[PDB]
């Protein structure tokens, strides 16, 4: 019951690429969070073919740690790990990446 | 500038006689370790009464190309002496204008050579010399080669002496021109092979990696540490263009001469792509002290400041020596007068003191994640490193048991006679 | 345990004694009441706090406290430091114990002080200046500054500023992008924005690499670019001194002389071990020492050691800061760099200081991203909406402080507490602390000008704190003098009762001044190693 | 006045401090006494 938590939300809707395994160490937590977690898990992937317009619920397995939607969003710019001259006239201003 | 400061500058004949940077150059006092102990190399400034300003042109070249000093003694073989032989009597007179004209003269006392057990009795060495067969006609310019060539033989064996710190030493502490430039382990560090051997030497290197490794000691695929980057940043930088280009042709022509088990040249062995799980682990216990300037897969940083690990000659060898010194001392060179550095992380050190065992771990992560796996780094390994190598089987001899019993058994055979 | 000097404190100032005493041949102890803590254990741990303590800045979580005699805290409170007063929150600062000191963590910012800072009092009739001038002081800046290895604006001439005798080791590394921005709008304002001396290596220095704008260099830096009090611990110990930690001092045993000759400390388990040396020193903190010596009031001495003034744990000072935040018009960029470049030195003196305080504005370089991107996601957005918000509100973060020069004003104290204890039963020290109606003026007049600043980015959302906040840096606690019946310790760092104890450390300043200041305390440390030699030779 | 150190209990463990003859039972202290003793001969010549 992986395969329903890193397919869920969409390429673009989050990580295009996987999670790195990184939500196989999420859905064993969230299993204590939550008991019926991967129940509701699968009931969200047929819904999108109520369910969070108000029911925000599972905005927190998709805000999390931080994962605000990101080894983050805007890596071009800032660091957390780069080279000494990191400045080099801020680069890009909104060519999102 | 001056010819014979270019022969000192190719000769890298201050890596020796000034005891570190803040030293007055060619004053003495570098203490190089050996098996034997820590010879102390002697001032070389023209001092009346310190120096060798009493040294005249044949008590020069005899100490230059023989290795005696003036008063009669042998001078130890710390010298390249075995390498500097070869050298020209025209060039080792233009040595001696530069030192009696262009240097200064500095009034100082040289520490001297405090040796153990018989290695401290010089004269000895007239028997060893000749075991080591190191009388060798001065160098004579060849004709079938081109003279880019014929350099390339006269920079890498006589002045440079590359093979002094390269090819590897028998058993009496002598050359052992059987391996030419192959590689055996420097104290501490270990000169990899420079032969030609495409997957087990630097046959595979590309020919512009090859000058711009000698050239400044950075390239994507190889950093120069330890005793390169004492010879880089104090020869071979300040070599002009062309002379290096002689370097880089004779390299090439080099006969190969392998090594014990490799599959790929050492710097194309890529690397398993993995990381840790977000102490006692070589995932976390690298990404806490290493992933800082590299990064967490290794790739180091994105212009080549930090270098990449993966496809390192430093870590696709499979003797690791080097990789273990790298992370005891750190990698220090200056070239052009920007230095770049790397904190060491020994048990002296100052950033992140790391434990003999803590070492290896990482030194075994890096290694199998990004080095030849099939080489590996044990626990212990780096305790022989902190120590300054595997002792060469001839210090054996410097404890004073070892001599006492070679004493009653040497008496025991005068009884013999009766 | 026994040995020629005992000095307890293994920090910046304590290891730079350490480290000079050994250097001159006496033997030496350090006795910290932290473990031994290594650089990259505290790395894995501020890799992992949660991006909730890395968005507004927790610099002690990394560092995990010790239950015994922990360190304070201010996200979730532990209550170790209760503060009391009308300005409270102001002294809400925030210590490190360990070897090496508070020091392990901090922008590095090493200032000298003005000439004037030193005489204080006998300038503008305010405040007490100090025993010394700064022309008495000046080789022992420079000695300091050498040993942390410190940057500095060498090639320039600036503003207000110390008279340098002698250029910076190194050179300023160049502005990222939010300090040239900064730097240029606020020319444009009418305020000068000159580079903080920090004690980075802007190049390779002392065997350690050249910083490389990891901006992690308030909690901790993972590399060692930026000077910790660890490295002249470590120097001190290899070059033949001994250290102990988790060492807690707690009684301390003189005669009727009152020179000191023994101390008392616990280990972990409240087991005493006692030690004796020809001449001791306590550099703990400006809020350690001072509790310390109130805590070892003896036979002879009623109501604290060196107390012939009352004086030891009163005049607390700290410089207060006005915070701010908010969204610049075109981007900042902020984080390339380090955590604290720039400065706004333009008003570190004048003819108001008999009026009102001397401000610094500077701003804060670390990096938004973190904060950004937790403000766009509690902002309930999803997708490429909450992408680009998480984008825009990083590249135009702002942060600004405004700190201030505090007076010592007698009212304020140290009264170590009762309600409160630990696993050694220690009194969990309470400080009381106003601010005067001079810093009430400057506040006012700096709140006028950060709102200025914020106006000239064009900044939106912007929320200027109320309450003064800490600086972290402890002035005052241990003031000197000459007479030795108003002041604890005198020209000389050795404390009038008991002329064998040396009180290195930043409490046995008399002025709060204007800059990051612990330089002068690791400047004044390094006074005393000269006064203990003279007096052991 | 007497007193062990941690050490005077790993003697004990591994049967107490080498007599001066068992010295002799290892490879080297023999193949020492071995060269040398026949670089005696030499001398004889
Ligand atoms: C966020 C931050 C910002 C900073 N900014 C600056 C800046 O701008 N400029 C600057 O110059 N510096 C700055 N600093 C650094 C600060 O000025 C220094 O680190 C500080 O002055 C030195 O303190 P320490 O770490 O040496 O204390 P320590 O050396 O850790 O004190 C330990 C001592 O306390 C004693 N002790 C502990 N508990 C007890 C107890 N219960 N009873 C008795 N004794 C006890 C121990 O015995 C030991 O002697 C900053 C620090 C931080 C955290
Ligand atoms: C390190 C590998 C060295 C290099 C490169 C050069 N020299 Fe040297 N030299 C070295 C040592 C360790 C010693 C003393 C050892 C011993 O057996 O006594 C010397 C000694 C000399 C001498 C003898 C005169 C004197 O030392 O007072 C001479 C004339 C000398 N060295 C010259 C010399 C020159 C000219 C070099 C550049 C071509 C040179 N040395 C390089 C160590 C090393
Ligand atoms: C920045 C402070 C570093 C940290 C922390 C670590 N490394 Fe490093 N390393 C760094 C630099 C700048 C360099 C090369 C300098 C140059 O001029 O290119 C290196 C080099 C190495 C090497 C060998 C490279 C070579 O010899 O060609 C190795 C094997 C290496 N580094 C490994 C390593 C390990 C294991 C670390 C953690 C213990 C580590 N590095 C940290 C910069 C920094
Ligand atoms: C001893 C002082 C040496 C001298 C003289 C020369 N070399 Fe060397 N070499 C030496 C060391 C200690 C190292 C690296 C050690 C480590 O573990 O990193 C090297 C390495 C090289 C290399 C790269 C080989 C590889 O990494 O696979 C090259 C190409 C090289 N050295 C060339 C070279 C030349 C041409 C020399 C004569 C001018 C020379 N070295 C001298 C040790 C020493
Ligand atoms: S972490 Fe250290 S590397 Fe520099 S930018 Fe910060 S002081």
């Amino acid at each position: 019951s992986i395969s329903d938590f890193m397919q869920l939300s969409a390429f673009a809707t989050g990580h295009k690429n996987l999670d790195l395994n990184i939500g196989s160490a999420l859905l064993l937590a969230f299993e204590a969070q939550k008991h019926d977690f991967s129940t509701q898990i699968k009931a969200l992937r047929e819904h999108i073919t109520p369910l969070h317009p108000t029911l925000i619920q599972i905005i927190r397995a998709w805000y999390s740690v931080i994962e605000d939607e990101t080894v983050y969003a805007f890596e071009k710019a800032l660091m957390y790990v780069v080279v000494i001259p990191t400045y080099a006239h801020n680069g890009p201003n909104y060519w999102v990446s | 500038i001056s010819r014979g400061h270019y022969l000192a500058i190719a000769a890298d004949c201050a890596a020796c006689h000034t005891n570190g940077r803040d030293g007055q150059f060619l004053a003495g006092g570098y203490a190089i370790s050996s098996p034997m102990g820590n010879i102390y190399s002697t001032n070389i400034t023209p001092s009346k009464t310190h120096g060798i300003g009493n040294y005249t042109l044949e008590q020069f070249s005899k100490a230059l190309r023989h290795g005696i000093r003036a008063d009669g003694a042998q001078l130890y073989p710390a010298m390249p002496y075995d390498a500097y032989n070869r050298l020209t009597d025209e060039d080792v007179k233009s040595l001696y204008a530069y030192i009696m004209t262009e240097v200064k003269p500095v009034d100082a006392p040289s520490p001297k050579t405090q040796l153990p057990f018989p290695f401290s009795i010089r004269a000895s060495l007239g028997i060893w010399k000749i075991a080591a067969r190191i009388e060798g006609k001065p160098y004579v310019f060849d004709h079938t080669h081109n003279d880019d060539w014929n350099r390339g033989r006269y920079l890498v064996d006589e002045l440079a002496h590359c093979g002094e710190c390269h090819t590897p030493r028998n058993f009496l502490l002598a050359p052992n021109q059987s391996a030419y430039l192959a590689g055996a382990d420097i104290g501490s560090w270990r000169a990899p092979n420079i032969t030609n051997a495409p997957q087990s030497g630097i046959g595979s290197w590309s020919d512009q990696d090859l000058f711009q490794y000698l050239k400044t000691g950075k390239t994507a695929h190889a950093r120069a540490a330890g005793p390169m980057a004492e010879a880089i940043e104090h020869s071979l930088q300040y070599l002009p263009d062309a002379d290096i280009s002689a370097i880089v042709t004779y390299l090439r022509s080099v006969p190969a001469k392998a090594e014990s088990g490799q599959t790929v040249a050492n710097f194309e062995h890529a690397g398993r792509p993995s990381s840790y799980s977000v102490t006692t682990d070589g995932a976390a216990l690298y990404e806490a002290v290493c992933a800082s300037c590299h990064q967490s897969d290794g790739k180091g940083s994105k212009d080549g400041y930090y270098p990449s690990l993966v496809g390192n000659t430093t870590t696709g060898q499979l003797n690791p020596n080097d990789l273990i010194a790298s992370i005891l001392y750190g990698v220090d060179r200056t070239t052009d007068n920007h230095e770049i550095l790397m904190p060491a992380f020994g048990p002296d050190s100052l950033v992140q003191p790391l434990t003999d065992e803590q070492i290896a771990t990482i030194a075994d992560y890096v290694l199998s994640h990004f080095g030849n796996a099939q080489a590996t780094v044990s626990a212990d390994a780096v305790k022989q490193v902190r120590a300054g190598g595997k002792q060469v089987p001839l210090a054996k001899l410097a404890s004073p048991g070892v001599m006492l019993l070679l004493g009653t058994g040497g008496i025991l055979g005068a009884i013999l006679v009766v | 345990l026994s040995a020629d000097v005992v000095i307890i404190g293994a920090g910046i100032c304590g290891s730079l004694l350490a480290h000079k005493l050994v250097r001159n041949g006496l033997s030496v102890l350090l006795l910290d009441a932290g473990p031994r803590r290594d650089r990259s254990q505290i790395v894995e741990n501020w890799r992992n706090m949660p991006p909730d303590n890395k968005s507004q800045y927790d610099y002690a979580t990394p560092y995990p406290s010790v239950p015994w005699a922990p360190h304070t805290n201010y996200f979730p409170d532990n209550n170790y430091l209760i503060v009391k007063g009308p300005d409270r929150t102001a002294y809400k600062q925030g210590i490190i114990k360990g070897v090496g000191g508070t020091t392990w963590h901090w922008a590095a910012s090493s200032w000298r002080y003005l000439p004037n800072d030193f005489k204080l009092h006998s300038t503008y009739g305010v405040g007490r200046d100090y025993a010394m001038s700064y022309d008495e002081l000046e080789p022992y800046y420079y000695e300091a500054e050498c040993e942390m290895g410190v940057m500095g604006p060498n090639g320039e001439e600036i503003t207000p500023s110390a008279p340098r005798q002698n250029p910076w080791p190194m050179t300023s590394m160049p502005y990222g992008y939010g300090d040239r921005t900064f730097t240029e709008i606020v020319s444009k304002l009418g305020f000068s924005n000159t580079p903080v001396p920090q004690a980075r290596n802007s190049r390779p220095y002392d065997g350690r690499p050249q910083c490389c704008g990891n901006n992690n260099c308030m909690p901790i830096c993972p590399i060692g670019a930026m000077y910790n009090g660890v490295y002249a611990a470590i120097k001190a110990e290899k070059l033949g001194a001994k250290i102990i930690p988790n060492a807690v001092v707690y009684a301390m045993e003189t005669d009727a002389k009152n020179r000191i000759t023994a101390i008392s400390f616990y280990d972990p388990d409240k087991q005493s071990h006692r030690v004796v040396a020809k001449t001791f020193v306590i550099a703990a903190n400006g809020i350690e020492t001072p509790k310390l010596l109130l805590l070892a009031a003896n036979d002879r001495n009623p109501h604290g050691i060196a107390n012939s003034s009352d004086l030891v744990g009163r005049n607390m000072m700290d410089h207060p800061g006005i915070g701010m935040s908010f969204q610049s018009a075109e981007p900042i960029w902020a984080g390339g760099g380090s955590v604290q470049m720039s400065s706004i030195t333009n008003f570190r003196d004048g003819d108001f200081r008999s009026e009102y305080a001397a401000t610094q504005i500077g701003y804060n370089n670390t990096a938004q991203n973190s904060r950004a991107g937790m403000k766009a996601l509690s902002m309930g957005l999803v997708g490429k909406k909450l992408d680009e918000e998480i984008r825009r509100r990083t590249a135009h973060g702002v942060d600004i402080y405004a700190n201030h020069e505090v007076l010592p004003d007698p009212n304020n104290r140290l009264v170590l507490s009762k309600d409160y204890k630990d696993a050694l039963g220690i009194p969990h020290p309470e400080v009381t602390y106003d601010v005067g109606e001079y810093v009430r003026k400057s506040a006012a007049i700096s709140r006028q000008r950060l709102m200025d600043i914020a106006k000239a980015m064009g900044g939106t959302e912007i929320e200027m704190t109320p309450y003064f906040t800490p600086n972290n840096h402890i002035t005052g606690g241990t003031i000197m003098g000459h007479d030795p019946r108003d002041s604890v310790v005198d020209k000389w760092l050795r404390t009038h009762d008991h002329s064998n104890l040396f009180l290195a450390t930043g409490a046995t300043m008399a002025a709060s001044g204007t800059v990051n200041s612990t330089l002068t305390m690791a400047a004044l440390s390094l006074r005393a190693a000269d006064a203990i030699l003279n007096d052991l030779k």
